[PDB]
Protein backbone atom coordinates (compact mmCIF):
# COMPACT_ATOMS: atom_id res chain seq x y z
CA UNK A 1 0.00 0.00 0.00
CA UNK A 2 1.30 3.43 -0.99
CA UNK A 3 1.83 6.23 1.52
CA UNK A 4 2.17 9.80 0.23
CA UNK A 5 4.02 12.64 1.96
CA UNK A 6 4.01 16.27 0.91
CA UNK A 7 6.21 19.36 0.57
CA UNK A 8 6.06 22.57 2.58
CA UNK A 9 3.42 25.26 2.20
CA UNK A 10 4.59 28.42 0.46
CA UNK A 11 3.70 32.03 -0.34
CA UNK A 12 5.12 33.76 -3.41
CA UNK A 13 4.83 37.05 -5.27
CA UNK A 14 2.99 36.57 -8.61
CA UNK A 15 5.18 36.26 -11.69
CA UNK A 16 7.30 33.24 -10.82
CA UNK A 17 7.27 29.45 -11.00
CA UNK A 18 6.33 27.24 -8.07
CA UNK A 19 7.64 23.75 -7.31
CA UNK A 20 5.30 21.20 -5.71
CA UNK A 21 6.62 17.73 -4.85
CA UNK A 22 5.04 14.36 -4.07
CA UNK A 23 7.17 11.59 -2.55
CA UNK A 24 5.80 8.05 -2.72
CA UNK A 25 6.55 4.86 -0.79
CA UNK A 26 6.38 1.13 -1.42
CA UNK A 27 5.40 1.22 -5.10
CA UNK A 28 7.59 2.96 -7.68
CA UNK A 29 6.30 5.71 -10.01
CA UNK A 30 6.49 3.42 -13.07
CA UNK A 31 3.80 1.19 -11.51
CA UNK A 32 1.52 4.13 -10.63
CA UNK A 33 -0.54 6.73 -12.44
CA UNK A 34 -0.04 10.18 -10.90
CA UNK A 35 -2.56 13.04 -10.94
CA UNK A 36 -2.81 16.50 -9.38
CA UNK A 37 -5.82 18.41 -8.07
CA UNK A 38 -6.42 22.01 -6.92
CA UNK A 39 -8.78 22.74 -4.01
CA UNK A 40 -9.70 26.42 -3.57
CA UNK A 41 -11.28 27.66 -0.31
CA UNK A 42 -15.04 28.02 -0.68
CA UNK A 43 -15.01 25.98 -3.91
CA UNK A 44 -14.93 22.34 -4.87
CA UNK A 45 -11.65 20.59 -5.55
CA UNK A 46 -10.79 20.59 -9.27
CA UNK A 47 -8.46 18.41 -11.35
CA UNK A 48 -5.26 20.02 -12.62
CA UNK A 49 -4.27 16.97 -14.63
CA UNK A 50 -2.15 13.85 -14.72
CA UNK A 51 -1.03 10.66 -16.36
CA UNK A 52 -2.74 8.70 -19.15
CA UNK A 53 -2.08 4.92 -19.24
CA UNK A 54 -2.96 4.70 -22.96
CA UNK A 55 -3.13 7.10 -25.95
CA UNK A 56 -0.58 9.53 -24.57
CA UNK A 57 1.38 9.73 -21.34
CA UNK A 58 0.79 12.99 -19.42
CA UNK A 59 -1.99 15.45 -20.19
CA UNK A 60 -3.36 18.60 -18.57
CA UNK A 61 -6.65 20.44 -18.20
CA UNK A 62 -8.00 22.76 -20.90
CA UNK A 63 -7.98 25.79 -18.57
CA UNK A 64 -4.38 24.99 -17.54
CA UNK A 65 -2.80 23.94 -20.86
CA UNK A 66 0.55 25.59 -21.51
CA UNK A 67 0.87 26.61 -17.84
CA UNK A 68 1.51 23.43 -15.81
CA UNK A 69 4.38 21.08 -16.66
CA UNK A 70 4.99 17.84 -14.85
CA UNK A 71 8.17 15.83 -14.25
CA UNK A 72 8.81 12.42 -12.69
CA UNK A 73 12.07 11.25 -11.07
CA UNK A 74 12.37 7.47 -10.74
CA UNK A 75 15.82 7.74 -9.11
CA UNK A 76 14.60 9.78 -6.13
CA UNK A 77 10.98 8.56 -6.59
CA UNK A 78 9.45 12.04 -6.65
CA UNK A 79 6.74 13.63 -8.79
CA UNK A 80 7.38 17.34 -9.37
CA UNK A 81 4.93 19.77 -10.89
CA UNK A 82 5.59 23.39 -11.78
CA UNK A 83 3.57 26.37 -12.99
CA UNK A 84 4.46 30.01 -13.64
CA UNK A 85 2.41 33.24 -13.82
CA UNK A 86 0.69 33.08 -10.44
CA UNK A 87 -2.73 34.65 -9.91
CA UNK A 88 -4.59 35.88 -6.82
CA UNK A 89 -7.28 33.22 -7.37
CA UNK A 90 -4.63 30.48 -7.11
CA UNK A 91 -4.40 30.75 -3.30
CA UNK A 92 -5.35 27.12 -2.83
CA UNK A 93 -4.27 23.72 -1.53
CA UNK A 94 -2.69 21.32 -4.03
CA UNK A 95 -3.10 17.54 -3.81
CA UNK A 96 -1.22 14.65 -5.41
CA UNK A 97 -3.19 11.45 -6.00
CA UNK A 98 -2.06 8.08 -7.30
CA UNK A 99 -3.42 4.77 -8.55
CA UNK A 100 -2.17 1.50 -9.98
CA UNK A 101 -1.28 1.54 -13.67
CA UNK A 102 -2.91 -1.84 -14.41
CA UNK A 103 -4.59 -4.61 -12.44
CA UNK A 104 -4.25 -8.39 -12.57
CA UNK A 105 -1.76 -11.10 -13.41
CA UNK A 106 0.70 -10.58 -16.31
CA UNK A 107 -1.17 -13.22 -18.34
CA UNK A 108 -4.51 -11.39 -17.98
CA UNK A 109 -4.25 -7.71 -17.04
CA UNK A 110 -6.64 -4.79 -17.44
CA UNK A 111 -6.05 -1.05 -17.57
CA UNK A 112 -6.85 1.08 -14.53
CA UNK A 113 -8.13 4.67 -14.36
CA UNK A 114 -8.81 6.84 -11.34
CA UNK A 115 -7.38 8.53 -8.25
CA UNK A 116 -7.11 6.10 -5.31
CA UNK A 117 -4.83 7.37 -2.54
CA UNK A 118 -4.70 11.05 -1.60
CA UNK A 119 -1.65 12.66 -0.06
CA UNK A 120 -1.58 15.67 2.20
CA UNK A 121 -2.05 19.03 0.52
CA UNK A 122 0.40 21.89 0.07
CA UNK A 123 -1.00 25.40 0.54
CA UNK A 124 0.19 27.79 -2.19
CA UNK A 125 -0.48 31.47 -1.45
CA UNK A 126 -0.24 34.36 -3.92
CA UNK A 127 -0.20 37.78 -2.26
CA UNK A 128 1.81 41.01 -2.03
CA UNK B 1 41.96 -43.73 -39.39
CA UNK B 2 41.63 -45.97 -42.43
CA UNK B 3 38.26 -47.19 -43.65
CA UNK B 4 35.23 -46.69 -45.85
CA UNK B 5 32.67 -44.01 -45.00
CA UNK B 6 29.03 -44.92 -45.56
CA UNK B 7 25.56 -43.56 -44.93
CA UNK B 8 24.31 -44.63 -41.51
CA UNK B 9 20.82 -45.29 -40.18
CA UNK B 10 21.89 -44.80 -36.56
CA UNK B 11 19.95 -41.86 -35.11
CA UNK B 12 22.53 -39.68 -33.37
CA UNK B 13 21.34 -37.22 -30.78
CA UNK B 14 22.27 -33.55 -31.44
CA UNK B 15 25.04 -33.50 -28.82
CA UNK B 16 26.53 -36.83 -29.92
CA UNK B 17 29.46 -36.64 -32.34
CA UNK B 18 31.49 -39.87 -32.15
CA UNK B 19 30.18 -43.41 -32.17
CA UNK B 20 31.39 -46.67 -30.69
CA UNK B 21 30.55 -50.32 -31.24
CA UNK B 22 30.41 -53.10 -28.64
CA UNK B 23 34.23 -53.15 -28.86
CA UNK B 24 34.45 -49.40 -27.99
CA UNK B 25 36.16 -48.82 -31.34
CA UNK B 26 35.36 -45.74 -33.46
CA UNK B 27 32.31 -46.87 -35.43
CA UNK B 28 30.73 -43.61 -36.63
CA UNK B 29 31.68 -39.95 -36.92
CA UNK B 30 29.83 -36.67 -37.49
CA UNK B 31 31.56 -34.34 -39.93
CA UNK B 32 31.89 -30.78 -38.55
CA UNK B 33 31.11 -28.99 -41.83
CA UNK B 34 27.98 -30.88 -42.92
CA UNK B 35 26.05 -32.58 -40.15
CA UNK B 36 25.40 -36.13 -41.27
CA UNK B 37 26.61 -39.34 -39.66
CA UNK B 38 29.27 -41.28 -41.55
CA UNK B 39 29.58 -44.91 -40.51
CA UNK B 40 33.23 -46.00 -40.53
CA UNK B 41 33.86 -49.57 -41.61
CA UNK B 42 37.39 -51.03 -41.92
CA UNK B 43 38.53 -51.84 -45.44
CA UNK B 44 38.24 -55.34 -46.89
CA UNK B 45 40.64 -57.92 -45.46
CA UNK B 46 41.00 -61.59 -44.69
CA UNK B 47 43.42 -64.41 -44.11
CA UNK B 48 45.24 -66.05 -47.01
CA UNK B 49 45.96 -69.78 -46.99
CA UNK B 50 48.17 -71.42 -49.61
CA UNK C 1 27.84 -28.75 -16.77
CA UNK C 2 24.05 -28.64 -17.03
CA UNK C 3 22.06 -31.69 -18.13
CA UNK C 4 18.30 -31.46 -18.53
CA UNK C 5 15.17 -33.39 -19.43
CA UNK C 6 11.46 -32.56 -19.74
CA UNK C 7 9.08 -35.48 -19.21
CA UNK C 8 5.24 -35.44 -19.46
CA UNK C 9 4.01 -37.26 -16.31
CA UNK C 10 0.35 -38.31 -16.06
CA UNK C 11 -1.16 -36.94 -12.78
CA UNK C 12 0.31 -38.82 -9.83
CA UNK C 13 3.60 -39.01 -7.95
CA UNK C 14 5.86 -36.12 -8.98
CA UNK C 15 9.05 -38.25 -8.97
CA UNK C 16 7.94 -41.06 -11.32
CA UNK C 17 9.28 -44.55 -11.79
CA UNK C 18 11.27 -45.64 -14.83
CA UNK C 19 14.26 -44.12 -16.58
CA UNK C 20 14.52 -40.72 -18.29
CA UNK C 21 18.16 -40.06 -19.20
CA UNK C 22 19.14 -36.38 -19.15
CA UNK C 23 20.77 -35.22 -22.38
CA UNK C 24 23.79 -32.89 -21.99
CA UNK C 25 22.46 -29.44 -22.78
CA UNK C 26 25.29 -27.04 -21.99
CA UNK C 27 28.86 -26.87 -20.66
CA UNK C 28 30.15 -23.52 -19.41
CA UNK C 29 33.85 -22.61 -18.97
CA UNK C 30 33.40 -20.87 -15.62
CA UNK C 31 36.38 -21.80 -13.45
CA UNK C 32 35.14 -20.41 -10.13
CA UNK C 33 34.72 -21.91 -6.67
CA UNK C 34 31.13 -22.92 -5.82
CA UNK C 35 30.07 -24.32 -2.44
CA UNK C 36 26.52 -22.94 -1.94
CA UNK C 37 23.52 -22.44 -4.22
CA UNK C 38 20.06 -20.89 -4.28
CA UNK C 39 16.96 -21.15 -6.48
CA UNK C 40 15.45 -18.12 -8.24
CA UNK C 41 11.68 -17.61 -8.19
CA UNK C 42 9.49 -15.16 -10.09
CA UNK C 43 7.11 -12.98 -8.10
CA UNK C 44 4.14 -10.94 -9.28
CA UNK C 45 3.01 -7.57 -7.96
CA UNK C 46 -0.46 -7.37 -6.46
CA UNK C 47 -2.09 -4.15 -7.80
CA UNK C 48 -5.23 -4.86 -5.77
C1 LIG D 1 30.26 -24.88 -40.98
O1 LIG D 1 30.17 -25.65 -39.76
C2 LIG D 1 29.04 -25.34 -38.93
C3 LIG D 1 29.15 -26.19 -37.69
O2 LIG D 1 30.19 -25.73 -36.84
C4 LIG D 1 27.74 -25.57 -39.70
O3 LIG D 1 26.64 -25.16 -38.90
C5 LIG D 1 27.75 -24.79 -41.02
O4 LIG D 1 26.60 -25.11 -41.78
C6 LIG D 1 29.01 -25.11 -41.83
N1 LIG D 1 29.04 -24.32 -43.05
C7 LIG D 1 28.59 -24.77 -44.22
C8 LIG D 1 28.71 -23.82 -45.38
O5 LIG D 1 28.10 -25.89 -44.34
Amino acid sequence: EVQLVESGAEVKKPGASVKVSCKVSGYTLTELSMHWVRQAPGKGLEWMGGFDPEDGETMYAQKFQGRVTMTEDTSTDTAYMELSSLRSEDTAVYYCATSTAVAGTPDLFDYYYGMDVWGQGTTVTVSS
Amino acid sequence: GTGVLTESNKKFLPFQQFGRDIADTTDAVRDPQTLEILDITPCSFGGVSV
Amino acid sequence: KIYSKHTPINLGRDLPQGFSALEPLVDLPIGINITRFQTLLALHRSYL
